[PDB]
């Protein structure tokens, strides 16, 4: 829409690690974000990416804003290859994140990689999910491998944060299977309502 | 605005010409911490002498109050309102208190506001204007030398 | 027509550092803060330029070092507006440099509220900052005859010879200020406490006592060694019977073979009271 | 004593005249009187030992102590030398 | 030895910060210092403000940016390239875990030993409530595991050429350097035994924290506790002896010496007797 | 008999309650503390004519909380008598 | 390109010649310079006191008076002083 701020968070877990993707799993996710990255450079001139690990025993800090992918190389061959992915912990952190923008021209959209189901209840998001309306920032969720075996705990992140979609509140889904990786944004909406490709 | 702002200070402590109130007093010194200009707030520390008019002691308060910040434009008042009936023959114990502030501290504001007070004290005995003060002619140095003659306009004159 | 320069006790001392104690090939920077203009001046945030091998350029002007430290500014929390910029030369008697002026001139149509504000790390040695002041005609009389410096008797700016009487004439291309110094509450008694002189030296239970085995019978023998010959000396230049007064040696011979050696006895006494007695604050 | 600081301009003892006033010869043949500056020590004088002066205004500096020996005249000593006497 | 050095600037730069942000009660600000050691002295000049923020019921939430700060350090690298990243500040009122857990993030960016100080928003103490650690691995006494702790250092405040009668102009109020500072330093040595009984009051809540409901025992602290009996008080008085002549000495010294000096004054009234015969042409 | 010599000023013990306890002649008692002496426990120096075991106790003798209600007010009572003496010095 | 720098190089006065004699102070040493009477100059933190040592070419500038930077000792290696003609 406008100019934004992309806030990453992936997941270093075990789930990470491992070949679950019938090519690849974490050699071509180097690429695949990547391309995202270079997607939203294309579309507005300002971007900045930071990169928070959700995971690995408590959450981490691999990379920060910048607006080329070099300095964003430096965590994705660094990867913890242990611990989960705690939410509650990491979502405060990603709450003062929002806060830590340049400009206030620049727009934030949270988005992050789930590769692990977590243990965290929903009612202990649903009092965190008032801060995006309150600082009016977006949000994006990518999760795959925890719909399969376990439910959705985001879902009713998202209800108390249902917006039209001209504000907020755009849920993404992505089932893994006989595909390629990179062909995983086709089914997701990031990829459409854009006339470059 | 630092053109209005010390002449509006000016007509605000000319509004209680007395005892005073102690209501006007404490409105002044609160905005004398929230403005930047200076002669606005120094303004507002020139009009809290006049707002006391022969309140003399009963003024210690305040003029303790401004005697006890750092600030130099805060210290004017500690001089001009204690001494007013003290015209003629003074008192001893308030000429002591504005010796040592005025020795101990170079600055120019604390040093030239105790000056105010000296011409009312002095005005006993014209002989012994060049007395008490002759001390400040003896040093050198610019305000030092320059709160000499002061006196001398006064009850000299 | 008139204005008066103010500067913080946190904008004072930067590029001092530098420029001071630092050694020449000085750098330059901006100054940060809100002020109305004609009347006061405030400098608050302060940052330097970059050095080059040739100094002050079009490098340190451009504000591609600048468009990565206003980015800072809102991280930081620390921001304001721009209100001049600071430079430094080796003490010139006249004309310290032109160049700097020229930077003035294109950046006082955007702001002209900028003051120019230079310091001579040369002659500061006394410790006291050399006030400079370069700035635009405020509202002009200046395109003919005005004298700046509100308060225009004030005190005698010194300097040296030739840009003090050069003011009249020149005064389009030089605009006298005077700077003055200021600092709030938390500039005043917070920064007093841990210096006053020397160091603050935390924990004041630290001393030399704890150190003295030896050294006790070596105070011992500063007091009377060094003393004997004192007593002596004393007394062989006063037994001269020549007197005459006059001038002869009297400008100071005699505090060493006389005066001195009561200081001498003194400074032994000194370091006798330093520590004094039962410096183990009383118990056993 | 700060107004003077970095330029000195080594300078040479002469003759005193008077307290805190005296002529101090230069190192260029032209003797030069200065005032003589009170915190300066006026027992460690002699028509020796080399001073220090200004470049514009030449005036007295500071009492150099007796680290002032100049290497110009190859000041040292001997170290470990070679033939024996015995 | 390793002693940090700390320039004044950088709690006054700080503390402009606290301003600003209105940082405080239980508010960390990170820093950066700068400096060139290659020994274990550690010499602590100019410094930088990192945009951190933490919240108050949870410890573990930290951000920090790793590149994107340090362009202020390129930006003073073409300042200044010989200083480079010696260690890091922090503010830390109630000295939060956070910096116990990852000693890696901030190592990594400084090449350094690893030193974290303390800047709080109020020091306002008498005392050095300015403290340095060392983080390292050390055995410890109490049973459970030997890790990555805090080893306290002491640190003072630099004065240089700049800033040594810069701050001194500024004052120019009360200074009274003379033999008189023994009265104000003896004060505060019997002051700084009060501060240390301030903290000694704080070890008399240390009981009341056991008395309070599950909390642990430290064994590293009452092993400092438990020897203040044996070390320093009538045991001493056996050595009191020969203690006592020693200070005696002092006094014979001082006081033989100290009324022959004060004699040399005597030229005033021989001075003050040839006024008046000066007086002739008076 | 650590715990037990140390109460006030005693800090020396004799050969009576020690060789009574472990049932063992004075003899070999000297030397054979002296093989606990070397693991760092007690640093003093026993005699021999004057019957008499001087204690140089640097052991840390944890496991505490018996003492700690005297102990740490010893600490702040006794030390209060150097505040309530040294009120006197500030006259300057 | 190389008269440029020049031009930019009038900030900069060509430095006249001193040689390290006696160590005075911490770093301000006594430097008599040969190109006229003695000048004690100032010093520069660009480099240390390793190389500032008697007996070694030092560059000393004619209006601050400090010490730029080390130069090596030179001999002047003129005419007669080196023989162009060698062997």
């Amino acid at each position: 829409m406008v100019l934004e701020a992309t806030v990453l968070v992936i997941d270093n877990s075990e789930y990470s690690r491992n070949g679950d993707f019938p090519r690849t799993r974490f050699e071509a996710q180097i690429d695949s974000v990547e391309f995202i990255f270079q997607a939203k450079r294309n579309s507005n001139p300002e971007n900045t990416v930071g990169l928070i690990s959700g995971a690995g025993a408590n959450p981490r800090v691999l990379s920060t804003f910048t607006a080329e992918f070099g300095k964003i190389l430096a965590g994705l061959h660094d990867t913890q290859i242990e611990g989960k992915l705690h939410m509650a912990t990491a979502l405060q952190i990603a709450q003062l994140t929002l806060k830590h923008r340049q400009n206030k021209v620049q727009h934030q959209r949270i988005v992050a990689f789930v590769c692990s189901p977590i243990s965290d209840s929903r009612d202990e998001l649903i009092r965190l999910a008032k801060t995006l309306k309150k600082n009016n920032v977006a949000v994006d969720i990518i999760n795959f491998g925890e719909i399969e075996q376990n439910t959705e705990l985001l879902d009713e992140f998202i209800a108390a944060v249902n917006n039209p979609q001209e504000e907020t509140s755009h849920l993404l889904t992505v089932t893994p299977g006989p595909r390629l990786l990179y062909e995983n944004i086709a089914s997701s909406p990031i990829i459409l309502e854009e006339g470059s490709s | 605005s630092a053109t209005s702002g010390e002449a509006a200070a000016l007509g605000m402590g000319l509004c209680m010409l007395g005892t005073g109130k102690p209501e006007a007093i404490h409105d002044m010194f609160t905005y004398s911490q929230e403005t930047q200009h200076g002669n606005i707030t120094r303004g507002l520390a020139v009009g809290l002498a006049l707002i006391n008019y022969g309140r003399q002691e009963l003024a210690d308060d305040l003029i303790t109050k401004m005697l006890a910040s750092d600030e130099s434009l805060l210290r004017y008042g500690g001089a001009f309102t204690i001494a007013l009936a003290y015209a003629g023959t003074g008192n001893n114990s308030a000429v002591k208190r504005l010796l040592h502030v005025a020795v101990s501290d170079s600055n120019d504001d604390v040093r030239r506001a105790a000056v105010i007070a000296l011409g009312f004290v002095l005005l006993r005995d014209y002989t012994t204007v060049p007395r008490i003060v002759q001390l400040l002619s003896k040093s050198h140095n610019a305000h030092v030398r320059c709160g000499t003659a002061f006196a001398l306009g006064i009850a000299c004159a | 027509t008139k204005e008066t320069v103010y500067i913080s006790s946190i904008a004072l001392l930067k590029m001092l550092k530098h420029g001071r104690a630092g050694v020449p090939m000085e750098v330059m920077g901006l100054m940060l803060g809100e002020f109305v203009d004609d009347y006061t001046v405030n400098v608050v945030d302060v940052f330097a330029m970059p050095q080059s091998g040739t100094g002050v350029s079009v490098e340190a002007v451009d504000d591609v070092f600048q468009a990565k430290m206003m980015d800072m500014l809102k991280q930081t929390g620390r921001d304001q507006m721009v209100v001049g910029w600071y430079h430094s030369h080796p003490g010139f008697g006249c004309w310290l440099s032109s160049v700097d002026v020229n930077t003035q001139k294109s950046f006082e149509q955007l702001n002209s509220r900028a003051v120019a504000v230079v310091v001579d790390p040369i002659q500061s040695v006394k410790g006291k900052v050399v006030i400079d002041a370069f700035r635009l005609i405020d509202t002009g009389a200046l395109i003919n005859n005005l004298e700046p410096r509100q308060t225009t008797s004030n005190t005698g700016l010194l300097n040296k010879a030739n840009i003090q009487a050069l003011i009249h004439g020149l005064n389009r291309h030089y605009y006298s200020l005077n700077i003055d110094y200021h600092k709030t509450a938390k500039e005043t008694k917070m920064l007093m406490n841990l210096h006053k002189e020397q160091w603050q030296s935390g924990l004041k239970m630290y001393d030399y006592e704890e150190k003295e085995e030896s050294n006790l019978a070596a105070t011992k023998s500063m007091v009377k060694i060094a003393e004997q010959y004192s007593k002596r000396i004393e007394e062989e230049k006063e037994l001269t019977e020549e007197e005459l007064k006059t001038r002869y040696v009297g400008r100071q011979d005699p505090k060493k073979h006389l005066s001195e050696t009561a200081d001498e006895t003194l400074e032994n006494n000194i370091v006798s009271v330093l520590t004094a007695g039962v410096n183990s604050v009383a118990i056993k | 004593k700060r107004i003077q600081s970095v330029p000195l301009v080594i300078g040479q003892f002469l003759e005193p005249i008077d307290q805190n006033t005296g002529i101090v010869s230069s190192t260029t043949g032209m003797s030069y009187v200065v005032r003589i500056l009170s915190t300066l020590d006026r027992e460690l004088l002699k028509p020796s030992m080399s001073v220090a002066l200004h470049r514009h205004s030449n005036a007295l500096v500071d009492i150099l102590p007796p680290d002032s020996d100049s290497s110009i005249s190859v000041m040292g000593e001997n170290e470990k030398p070679d033939v024996t006497y015995a | 030895h390793e002693k940090v050095t700390i320039a004044p600037l950088v709690l006054l730069s700080a503390l402009d910060h606290y301003e600003r942000t209105q940082t405080k009660e239980n508010k960390r600000c990170v820093g950066v210092i700068l400096g060139d050691a290659n020994s274990s002295t550690i010499r602590v000049t100019n410094s930088f403000a990192l945009p951190f923020e933490e919240d108050e019921k949870n410890s573990d939430v930290w951000f920090l940016d790793h590149n994107y700060i340090e362009n202020m350090n390129e930006m003073c690298k073409k300042i200044n390239a010989k200083e480079k990243l010696i260690g890091w500040y922090h503010s830390g009122p109630k000295l939060r875990a956070s910096d116990l857990k990852i000693n890696e993030l901030f190592k990594k960016y400084t090449q350094n030993n690893p030193l974290l100080l303390i800047v709080d928003v109020k020091q306002q103490g008498v005392g050095l409530p300015t403290d340095a650690y060392v983080a390292i691995e050390q055995v410890k006494d109490d049973g459970t595991s030997t890790e990555k702790t805090f080893l306290h250092l002491p640190c003072t405040i630099e004065a240089e050429e700049a800033e040594e009668i810069g701050v001194e102009h500024l004052l120019r109020d009360v200074r009274d350097q003379a033999a008189g500072g023994l009265s104000i330093r003896l004060t505060n040595q019997l002051k700084s035994l009060k501060g240390l009984q301030s903290k000694l009051k704080d070890v008399v809540e240390y009981l009341d924290k056991v008395i309070n409901k599950e909390l642990p025992i430290n064994h590293t602290i009452l092993g400092k506790l438990q020897d203040v009996f044996n070390l320093l008080n009538n045991l001493q008085k056996a050595l009191t002896v020969k203690t006592n002549d020693e200070l005696m000495v002092i006094y014979i010294s001082n006081l033989v010496r100290s009324i022959i000096a004060f004699d040399d004054l005597i030229e005033n009234k021989i001075q003050n007797k040839k006024i008046q015969e000066q007086r002739v042409k008076d | 008999l650590i715990e037990t010599v140390f109460v006030k000023n005693i800090r020396m013990l004799s050969f009576e309650d020690i060789s009574k306890a472990t049932h063992l002649p004075k003899d070999n008692v000297e030397h054979l503390v002296m093989r606990a002496i070397s693991l760092g426990l007690l640093k003093g120096s026993i005699d021999q004519v004057n019957e008499l075991v001087t204690i140089s106790w640097v052991q840390p003798r944890i496991i505490s909380g018996d003492q700690i209600t005297k102990m740490k007010d010893r600490l702040v009572e006794w030390n209060d008598q150097v505040e309530k003496l040294g009120k006197k010095m500030e006259a300057r | 390109d190389k008269t440029e720098n020049d031009i930019k190089a009038l900030q900069s006065i060509g430095q006249l010649i001193g040689e390290v004699m006696k160590e005075l102070s911490e770093e301000k040493y006594i430097v008599k310079a040969s190109s006229g009477p003695r000048y004690i100059v100032g010093v520069r933190n660009s480099v240390d006191r390793s190389k500032l040592k008697k007996g070694v070419r030092v560059t000393l500038d004619i209006t601050t008076l400090t010490i730029m930077r080390i130069l090596p000792r030179e001999t002047d290696p003129l005419v007669y002083n080196m023989t162009s003609f060698e062997q």
